[PDB]
């Protein structure tokens, strides 16, 4: 039965600073850069006003981490911004932006060729031209 | 031959003895496992038989048992599959799973 | 010792039951279990004739 | 690729008149643990920022909305588009493969079903 | 049992034995041995019932219906003779559904009876089998009229295409 | 017949007549026996259908599908005890009568005998389930669902009578069903497709196609205390099943047009179960699900063709039993912690432990393992809708995976340690929690021994 | 495939041979190289590509194989002389690229 | 509690039963034993030998 | 029980069948124990790079 004011009303901008915080303190000072600026691209009523957006991305990382709780799990008071991606994604890993996948993928897509040709053991290449044969040339008997 | 499947059915139907037994058998206590890990050890043995008797005169089975639904033409029912990848397979499925409990 | 029963009413009531559902039954279903051919080899009629 | 993802960058000295960025955080923990540590609460806290969460995503738009921005137009590119598509596909088979069904036979006799 | 000429089998060929040989065999140590543990406890008691079953002897007749009803009967818009003509329809389209099921089963004794050749024995089931179906959805199958089964006013518009188009538009017939 | 209708109306003054507080198990205790009745003459034919009377077939027609409806309501009165037991008995007699009052239509329908009794007892309802609506909401939303919840199911259900009173007088009498025997078809012209398209966009707006059902998860987000008439109104929706007496004849011959029904309705159930992934209200992540695999039924019936009708008739009554269950554990999970917020009720299965396989057989039903009816009913879909075109394989084929990753992310969400600030949550689901929680699994999984009994005619 | 005449059956899965199905044959060496009897090939239980050369001598391995159940060898040099039936077959067909060889080319 | 059989290891090196390993080695023969039929009788390939078609005549 | 039902395992389970295929038997050298051929420098280089 929270009275007035629940949520956010018509923003970007009335007054910046009369956001956060007035309630929903999403900045301290009226600028965190947590102000509830982040209505980038409006016109599209997503995200109005907001103690909210665009606050960084990849994940609560759940370590250690331990003011209280922090992440995950037991849920610090007031900061909830962005969520429910948050439990399938995580941060930077050892390299960077190498794909040598698409590398190794077509790296047999070199063999490709190798499918074009055939593996009969017996006899050996021996080079040849007309010797092919493989199963008749001239006369039966 | 008349014993040849029947004895199949019997590794099968066993193993569910452990289930039904579970909601007031008067259930064995704690080696309850026990009660298990013998219930495996005679289903074995029990596979064991039907090994030989294929591999002297063949003749694998199935069984007709028990219409389930019949839609327009195709009818399905149930049945089991004696072959050869029945006879050896099984029989080393439960044996190790014999020893690894 | 005996706990000889156990092993008795663990196995010996279902093989009975489950064959009364046979021997009462696989002349009953018109195509029932389909079990295969003898292979016959030529032990009864023939000659071998080799060996060759 | 996705991302850099920026683990160093420009610092020093400069924005280090910024501070209290953890004034504002400080108070609530402070706050919330003034909230979260009492013998007598048996209950869910508040926490706006849920109450935010949904009720500036849900409900919210259509309010905020206006049908004017043509990247708002933008979603006949979406909504409709591949909606006449499956009908393109479709509708050419179960053509191609009805003509078939008359002149020629291309199925078998032990096709009763179907 | 059942009706032997409504499930034909060929005869069972036994095989010979073979023993040649000076060694033990265990399954004679478990045929002898299996069947005196079953036979007691199981033939006893399907013979202990069966003669306990002599004492009354019930009846289910075998229910065959009365056909007067035709296909040519009788009235364009009528309700009371056309309710019937679906009914001789009707059921003869459960008939035949079920005279593909038993012809069917059949054809799995061509195979697992043999298995082995499962090409040069039988001489029927199959080279009958492709030539029953054929005789099947052609005109006693509404398609794709199914959902409504259609009795007997599509019944016969399949089987007009099959007389107004056959045997006269086939030029020159 | 009158065998049912009068003891379901003679139970009406079984309750106001009562005493005090021994109403709920004076009628809950008779609501059962109906059920010995309910089964009593039905389940005969079988080979053509029974009809017993002038204006009633009960049901023959192999859509049983009647005895569910006699089932659900003495379901409620176990489901509906929980808050509203706050007021005053005067009005708890009222809510048990027009509960009922909803109960004897739909026993009068699905037998109707023919199209214009369906009709304006197809309308009768929306004057019972309104004003459970309405009343005894919980928030200030609800206002709105009164009217969205019309406004579409009376908006475009008046086309009917003027298309069934157009019937009426051109081909002989609609009286009766049991007789079409006379049916010209309906070829083309500018004016045919109106009456096909009358004749059948009433139904659409009850059984959602992706587009116009902007009303199902206003109407059920925000509904009555236990799902007392949500249990209700997911018997109502698959009750569209009407279309099955209708475009089995009566304009056979068009489906030229079906493609803008097939393609929006089938890229729909691709669609709409993929929104559903991210819902933070539970009782909405349950109502998405009620469109999308009941929205495959849409593709089923259009297309003609049986074995869909096969599969078509387990699916009405398929989730007719899981959907509706859900709705039963969602309202319990949610008397103890008064949010519906999902992410609210985490670290739960240590402290209900008997809830735990009441969760999993629910969500392993939308999963369908194979033995079930689920299953049994979906896949004689694929087998005639693969033979329309081969491509259907695929759409239909990915509702198979996203619906897998769809249910499990529901239950997997109430494993995991929370202790976290609850002191409420106490209850270890006393009987009420876990009997009327059963009494759905047990029938559910039962019938697929002998499931012969969930089929049409084809 | 010498014979490539009708055939009064039509039973597929060569129940219909040539005669008696060769891998090519004859051409010359062996005119009729000679195999077994076919109303005994198939009636016992025999494989296909059990239908080339040395049928006559593979079905006696069998037959001992039935002779003693508990026992791991019947005959190894039998088995041996399988190659000595096969080998011998098989090396008497490594001589169609002998001849093809020479033949195909310059005359 | 449970029992006192065996006292830990401070890197003192435990001590074992002296039928643990006797009974167990007797399972370093059934390698080493079950290996001697290897070579005897069988050789590398156990085969006969492709006499090179030399009879292209 | 493993270890016991592992050696002599290999040879009970192959050596009754009844043979159901025509392995070729005719094995050349050098395509012999190619495969032990490459493991025996498998543990060259094994415990070279260990
Ligand atoms: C029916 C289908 C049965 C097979 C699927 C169920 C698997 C067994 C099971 O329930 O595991 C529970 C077990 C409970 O885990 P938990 O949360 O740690 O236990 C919390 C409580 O102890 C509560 O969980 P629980 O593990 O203690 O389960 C209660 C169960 C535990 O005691 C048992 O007897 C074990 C039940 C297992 C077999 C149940 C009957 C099998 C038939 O007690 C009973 O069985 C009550 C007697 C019911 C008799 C019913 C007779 C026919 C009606 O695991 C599950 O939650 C998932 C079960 C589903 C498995 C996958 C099914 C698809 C494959
Ligand atoms: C304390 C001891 C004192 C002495 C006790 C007396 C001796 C022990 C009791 C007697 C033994 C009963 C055993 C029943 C299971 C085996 C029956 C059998 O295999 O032979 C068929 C045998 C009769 O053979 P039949 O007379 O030659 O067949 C005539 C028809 O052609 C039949 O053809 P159909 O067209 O009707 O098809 C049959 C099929 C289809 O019928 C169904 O079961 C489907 C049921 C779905 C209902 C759908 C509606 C759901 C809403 O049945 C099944 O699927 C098998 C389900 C197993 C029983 C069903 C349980 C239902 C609950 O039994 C039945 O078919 C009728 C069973 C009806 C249900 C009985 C439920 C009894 C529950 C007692 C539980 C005992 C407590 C255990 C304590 C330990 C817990 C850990
Ligand atoms: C849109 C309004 C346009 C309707 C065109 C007029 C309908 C009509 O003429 O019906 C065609 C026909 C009856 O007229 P007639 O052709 O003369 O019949 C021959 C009698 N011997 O046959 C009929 O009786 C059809 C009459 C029923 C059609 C009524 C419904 C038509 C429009 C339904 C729209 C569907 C939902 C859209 C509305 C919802 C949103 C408001």
């Amino acid at each position: 039965a929270s009275h007035i004011t629940k949520d956010m009303l018509p923003g970007p901008y009335p007054k910046t600073p009369e956001e956060r915080a007035a309630a929903a303190k999403k900045y301290n000072m009226r600028v965190e850069d947590y102000e509830p600026y982040p209505d980038d691209g409006t016109g599209y009523g997503d995200y109005p006003k907001l103690p909210d957006r665009s606050q960084q991305e990849r994940d609560p990382w759940y370590d250690w981490d331990h003011p209280d709780l922090r992440l995950n799990w037991g849920e610090p008071m007031h900061w909830d911004l962005d969520m429910y991606i948050r439990n399938r994604v995580d941060t930077s890993p050892t390299p960077v932006n190498w794909n040598l996948m698409c590398k190794h993928l077509f790296g047999f897509v070199a063999f490709m060729l190798f499918m074009f040709w055939v593996g009969e053991t017996y006899p050996a290449y021996q080079p040849v031209g007309p010797k092919q044969y493989p199963y008749n040339n001239l006369y039966l008997e | 031959m008349n014993m040849f499947s029947s004895l199949s059915l019997v590794t099968l139907l066993l193993l569910t003895m452990p289930i039904m037994m579970m909601s007031f058998n008067t259930y064995k206590p704690s080696n309850y496992p026990l009660y298990v890990k013998t219930a495996i050890s005679y289903a074995f043995i029990t596979s064991m038989i039907p090994t030989m008797m294929f591999i002297h005169s063949g003749q694998e089975l199935i069984i007709s048992n028990w219409h389930w639904l019949t839609i327009q033409t195709l009818k399905l029912s149930l049945s089991f599959k004696m072959d050869y990848f029945s006879m050896m397979f099984i029989p080393v499925a439960l044996f190790v799973t014999w020893s690894i409990m | 010792y005996r706990h000889s029963i156990f092993a008795f009413t663990h196995v010996l009531i279902p093989v009975w039951i489950i064959h009364y559902y046979l021997k009462y039954h696989v002349t009953t279903k018109p195509y029932t279990i389909v079990e295969k051919k003898p292979r016959i080899f030529p032990g009864d009629t023939i000659l071998e004739t080799g060996e060759v | 690729t996705t991302l850099d993802p920026a683990e160093y960058d420009i610092s020093s000295e400069t924005r280090k008149a910024q501070a209290e960025r953890l004034a504002i955080r400080s108070r609530l923990k402070r706050e919330y643990q003034l909230q979260y540590y009492d013998p007598s609460r048996r209950g869910v806290i508040e926490d706006p920022a849920l109450v935010r969460w949904t009720y500036a995503r849900s409900a919210n738009i259509y309010p905020n909305f206006r049908p004017n921005t043509k990247t708002s137009l933008l979603g006949a590119l979406f909504g409709i588009g591949p909606l006449v598509f499956w009908y393109y596909v479709f509708k050419t088979d179960r053509d191609r493969k009805e003509k078939l069904i008359q002149e020629g036979k291309l199925d078998r006799t032990f096709n009763i079903s179907y | 049992s059942w009706d032997k000429d409504v499930y034909p089998e060929p005869p069972r060929r036994t095989p010979a034995p073979s023993p040649q040989t000076s060694l033990p065999n265990p399954i004679t140590y478990l045929t002898k041995a299996f069947d005196l543990l079953v036979d007691r406890p199981v033939t006893l008691v399907r013979e202990f019932i069966e003669r306990q079953h002599a004492k009354n002897k019930y009846y289910y007749y075998h229910r065959e219906f009365r056909r007067v009803p035709d296909i040519t009967e009788c009235q364009e818009k009528d309700v009371l003779c056309m309710f019937e003509a679906e009914m001789q329809w009707r059921r003869d389209y459960k008939v035949d559904q079920e005279i593909v099921n038993i012809i069917q089963e059949r054809l799995k004794a061509c195979q697992q009876r043999e298995g082995e050749s499962h090409r040069q024995n039988c001489a029927k089931e199959l080279e009958q089998f492709t030539q029953v179906v054929k005789a099947y959805q052609d005109r006693y199958h509404d398609l794709g009229a199914h959902y409504s089964a259609r009795k007997c006013l599509a019944k016969q518009k399949q089987r007009m295409l099959a007389e107004r188009k056959a045997a006269k538009e086939a030029a020159a017939a | 017949m009158l065998k049912y209708i009068i003891p379901t109306i003679m139970l009406m003054p079984l309750t106001w007549l009562s005493k005090n507080n021994m109403i709920w198990v004076n009628s809950t205790a008779h609501s059962l026996l109906i059920s010995f009745t309910s089964l009593l003459l039905m389940n005969q034919f079988g080979d053509n259908s029974l009809n017993f009377s002038l204006l009633f077939f009960s049901d023959s027609l192999s859509t049983p599908l009647l005895i569910l409806t006699m089932w659900l309501l003495p379901l409620m009165l176990m489901a509906s005890q929980h808050h509203l037991s706050k007021e005053n008995l005067t009005r708890k007699k009222l809510f048990i009568t027009m509960l009922i009052s909803l109960q004897l239509f739909l026993i009068m329908t699905f037998t109707a005998m023919e199209l214009i009794l369906f009709y304006i007892l197809f309308e009768a309802t929306l004057v019972p389930t309104l004003i459970i609506i309405t009343r005894w909401g919980n928030q200030t939303e609800r206002l709105n669902a009164g009217l969205y919840f019309l406004f579409y199911t009376l908006a475009g259900s008046l086309p009917l009578l003027v298309a069934l009173i157009y019937i009426q007088n051109t081909v002989g009498s609609l009286n009766f069903l049991m007789l079409q025997y006379w049916v010209q078809p309906v070829h083309n012209s500018w004016s045919n497709v109106f009456m096909w398209l009358a004749c059948m966009m009433a139904f659409m707006v009850k059984m959602p196609l992706y587009g116009l059902h902007l009303w199902l998860p206003k109407a059920h987000v925000e509904a009555p205390i236990a799902g007392s008439m949500v249990l209700a109104a997911v018997l109502l929706k698959l009750g569209g099943y009407g279309m099955l007496r209708i475009t089995l004849i009566l304009n056979p011959m068009t489906d030229f047009m079906a493609y803008p029904f097939i393609m929006l309705s089938l890229w729909g159930m691709i669609m709409t179960s993929s929104i559903c992934l991210r819902q933070t209200d539970l009782k909405s992540l349950i109502a998405y699900s009620s469109v999308s695999h009941m929205a495959l039924v849409i593709v089923a019936i259009l297309i003609q063709t049986p074995w869909s009708y096969m599969g078509a008739t387990a699916l009405m009554i398929a989730h007719g039993l899981t959907s509706s269950m859900l709705f039963c554990l969602a309202n319990s999970n949610y008397e103890r912690i008064h949010s519906r917020t999902m992410i609210l009720a985490r670290g739960l299965q240590t402290l209900l432990p008997l809830m735990a396989t009441w969760w999993l057989l629910a969500s392993l039903t939308n999963l369908a393992l194979p033995p079930t009816i689920n299953l049994i009913g979906e896949l004689f879909v694929v087998m005639s809708t693969f033979s329309w075109s081969n491509i259907t394989i695929i759409l239909m084929g990915v509702n198979m995976v996203i619906t897998a990753l769809y249910s499990l992310y529901m239950l997997i969400m109430t494993q995991r340690g929370k202790y976290t600030y609850h002191i409420n949550n106490i209850s270890p689901s006393f009987t009420r929690e876990n009997a009327l929680m059963s009494l759905h699994i047990l029938p559910l999984l039962l019938l697929t021994l002998n499931p012969k009994i969930i089929l049409g005619p084809l | 495939a010498r014979r490539y005449l009708g055939d009064a059956s039509v039973e597929p899965d060569p129940l219909r041979m040539p005669t008696f199905p060769p891998d090519y044959g004859f051409p010359e060496r062996k005119e009729r190289e000679m195999v077994a009897t076919q109303q005994e090939m198939n009636d016992a239980q025999l494989v296909l590509q059990q239908r080339d050369y040395c049928a006559h001598y593979l079905i006696r391995f069998l037959k001992c194989k039935r002779d003693s159940f508990p026992n791991f060898l019947a005959c190894k040099h039998e088995r041996h002389d399988w190659d000595y039936c096969e080998h011998l077959d098989y090396v008497k067909r490594m001589k169609e690229f002998e001849r093809e060889r020479r033949l195909l080319q310059r005359k | 509690g449970g029992g006192a059989h065996i006292e830990p290891r401070y890197r003192q090196f435990p001590q074992l039963t002296r039928s643990q390993v006797i009974q167990a080695e007797f399972f370093s023969a059934t390698m080493w034993f079950w290996i001697l039929w290897r070579f005897w009788h069988d050789s590398d390939a156990v085969l006969g030998h492709f006499p090179y078609p030399d009879p292209s005549q | 029980r493993l270890l016991i039902g592992s050696l002599f395992a290999g040879y009970i389970i192959s050596n009754n069948i009844p043979p159901t295929t025509i392995p070729q038997m005719t094995m050349p050298y050098y395509l012999k124990t190619t495969a032990l051929i490459v493991t025996i420098l498998g543990f060259i280089l094994a415990l070279e790079i260990s």
